[PDB]
RNA sequence: AUCUCCCCUGCCCGGGGUGCAAGCCGGUUUCGGCGCUUAGCCGAAUGUCACCGAAAUUACAGAAGGCGGGCUAUAGCCCCCAUUUU
RNA sequence: GGAGGGGGCUGGUGACUUUCCCCUCUUUAAGAGGGGAGGAAGUUCCGCCCACCCCAUUUAUGGGCAGCGUCCCCUGAGAAGGGGCG
RNA sequence: GGUGGGGUUCCCGAGCGGCCAAAGGGAGCAGACUCUAAAUCUGCCGUCAUCGACUUCGAAGGUUCGAAUCCUUCCCCCACCAC
RNA sequence: GGUGGGGUUCCCGAGCGGCCAAAGGGAGCAGACUCUAAAUCUGCCGUCAUCGACUUCGAAGGUUCGAAUCCUUCCCCCACCAC
């Protein structure tokens, strides 16, 4: 088996959840918003600054979504959603609502009601 | 919080309420305006909730026949623009010491945005600089390299010399418009945080003042109350 | 200022000592080494004005049955990396405490680099962390993101529990090679220059401990001069 | 040295077993609420800078119902003890 | 004066953001105020508050803890550490 | 956060405080066997590689006439828990 | 680093310490003129827009009965220089 354990959470990558949405009349895949937000984090931090304030996606349904931060730097991706302009054919539209450390918050705070718990039921079932 | 855009729809501007926006400058951008707009401006500002102020803006023409008719058009708006690459109307538009704001340095101009005896009239004159967006959404990628470098050698220029600074999307469509949270804490990443706050204290605070001066009977900072024995 | 990379030609390795560099290792990542490799290694190295010290290499075989004859195959040469990505054989190979650097956590894992249990086993039995550059320069640039991230990850695992770390390039060819003031600049680029000098110091004394081990007669550092009892 | 009894002294009386992911409620698989906080999360919040001071975010290192005892690892100053020394 | 061992303490004020969080409040929706990790939270060796299940309702019998400081033994640069109580 | 446990040869696994006592199995090498090979058996079995002797039972300290074992500490590896 | 100088109306440019003394030219507007237009002339010439009156001579302070002018300070604009 290849398993890692996580680390302590003094020597843990200290993380925020920027909770955002892509706003416009069109749709996305995902997978287009992982794309699209890879080369902006690019084209915004290079090796250095991707290095630094760790860039991932976790969670996009409808145009809200859900990336993972480091904490010292949410300004930073924040000012990297801004620079978005064009994709292939027209733009999309990124505008920040809030940030938190966790999911059961910022689902709260501005994108929902409830506070769902889907990990541990699709890890403990399946 | 203030931002300068052009109305086109209702729907955009009631998105714009329900984020953090308190007001907005209507932006217009032509050599003919009328009253009608400005009765469409009221509507859509009582439509939701809001208080909106209109101004003018000019570009490309003489050199101080320009200072007089903007003037004469200025007598009647609240704010005022000039825009241009041109240092020849730029050393004019901060010596008239009655514009607002000051725009466009980098992209008419793509050598240097402000001169340090230009940030020294611009000291003794009291005029603002402000900080377009909409010039970073159309550009490449060492166009943006180069207008930022602009931006921050403008910064440098505007933070020793404590000039004034607005920032603004300078938007022209519904999607253009960004978040004053996001720009907040692009100046954050840029210099300072502090600075940041200033830029929109500063905003909010220049169209106080010409809220309070257009307002009532005020003659350079004189504040006249009941009772006038007005002609 | 030591250098790990294969030997191709001689001119590369004159280009090599005509910058900066005091020494390098040769790299034998294959399971077929002889004394003819070891004697062209000693003639380029005699050849201008050098010295440089030999190693070999294993991937992808057995726990510890590979261990007893990695030890057997090490009996013979002067230093040793091991290379791979599986965790089973990674923790054989920081147990056995007799392996000088390591490598490769990034590129075979691709979930993370060092283990907490990892890295608390490596400093009980001293083995050293080395960094290689040649997976930044065939990646592409969220491969390049990751990766990076994966070495900040286990520099600060070395940091905060003393581990050593080897920097190098890893190269392959004639230009895969990169300057040590461009290393040295990368490691002050990510977290410190104080540590980035102590990486190259430590990879200056690691060879120096193992050339001052395999020179004369020392066992478990016992040093033995003139007029012996050896048998 | 180990194990079991009877020979003492003082104190205390419900005796065991599981443990808050215990246990209780709307619900009746699965979920939400109580236990739960002069910090109280749960996909695990407690952010950044400057400074008085010099005890300071620097080392070991992070709560998850609360309290008390013992063990382990050390950052800065203060106090105490020892070898070399003069 | 130099490696080392043991004991004590580990925060306060000011500024930013509810977009770091929680609570309270008024108000043309956003602001103001207060609070926010420690000697070990780690290790799980334990006990108590709190719950359920059985026997029993007993200081009659019986059960649990303690004999500390001191002393003894062992190892260290002989300060110090560990174990024990007729 | 919690309970019942385990770490011994290259891998799976036993082992009274005592003579490598270290049961062992699979593996490697060698012998034997066969036309060759499989299976069975024999010795080395970690080393010298004929008998025999020495080292390793996760690591350190301590008890003892003597530690895999008895005590303490440091660790890791299992199993299962949100409802 | 250095020398000789200049800043006056929308633009080029004069101006004794003194009555918008503010020469002016080009420009705008109006008149006159012409079938229309150019050219010439007339008034406003920055404002009230008939006479006439007020404001600005890069900015501040000071002298004076009174500053474009005289003094001091702060500035800018020119010209040319490495050999």
């Amino acid at each position: 088996i290849e398993m890692l354990k996580t680390l302590p959470p003094t020597l843990r990558e200290k993380k925020r959840y920027i909770a955002f949405k892509i706003l416009y009349d069109e749709e996305l895949k995902e997978g287009e918003v992982v794309n699209l937000i890879r080369k902006a984090v690019l084209e915004y931090y290079g090796s250095w600054g991707t290095s630094k304030a760790n860039p991932w996606l976790v969670y996009y349904d409808f145009p809200y979504g859900i990336l993972r931060c480091q904490r010292d730097n949410v300004d930073y991706v924040k000012a990297s959603l801004i620079l978005i302009r064009e994709f292939k054919e027209k733009p999309v539209n990124i505008i920040c609502l809030g940030v938190s450390g966790t999911i059961r918050k910022a689902k709260i705070k501005f994108l929902g009601i409830k506070k769902p718990k889907r990990w541990f039921v699709i890890r403990r079932e399946r | 919080r203030i931002d300068i855009n052009r109305i086109e729809k209702e729907e955009d501007i009631k998105l714009l309420k329900e984020l953090k926006w308190n007001g907005f400058v209507f932006y217009q951008y032509d050599d003919e305006f009328s009253k009608d707009r400005y009765e469409e401006v009221k509507a859509i500002a009582e439509s939701y909730k809001l208080k909106v102020y209109s101004g003018v803006k000019i570009k490309t023409e003489s050199s101080k026949q320009l200072r007089d008719k903007v003037k004469k058009f200025r007598n009647k708006c609240h704010i005022i623009l000039i825009e241009g690459g041109v240092l020849k109307i730029n050393r004019a538009a901060v010596e008239l010491h009655d514009v607002d704001i000051l725009s466009t340095p980098e992209l008419g101009r793509k050598d240097s945005g402000i001169d340090h005896v230009l940030a020294r009239l611009a000291s003794n004159h009291r005029v603002a600089i402000e900080l377009n967006f909409k010039t970073l959404l159309n550009k490449d990628g060492y166009e943006r390299a180069r207008t930022l470098l602009f931006f921050r050698n403008n910064l440098k220029l505007a933070k020793k010399f404590d000039v004034p600074v607005v920032i603004s999307t300078d938007a022209e469509n519904k999607y253009q418009i960004k978040n004053p949270y996001d720009l907040r804490a692009f100046l954050n990443t840029l210099v300072e945080p502090l600075y940041a706050k200033k830029i929109m204290e500063t905003a909010y605070k220049i169209c106080d003042f010409r809220d309070y001066l257009m307002r009532d009977n005020v003659v350079r900072y004189g504040v006249e109350i009941i009772k006038e024995e007005k002609e």
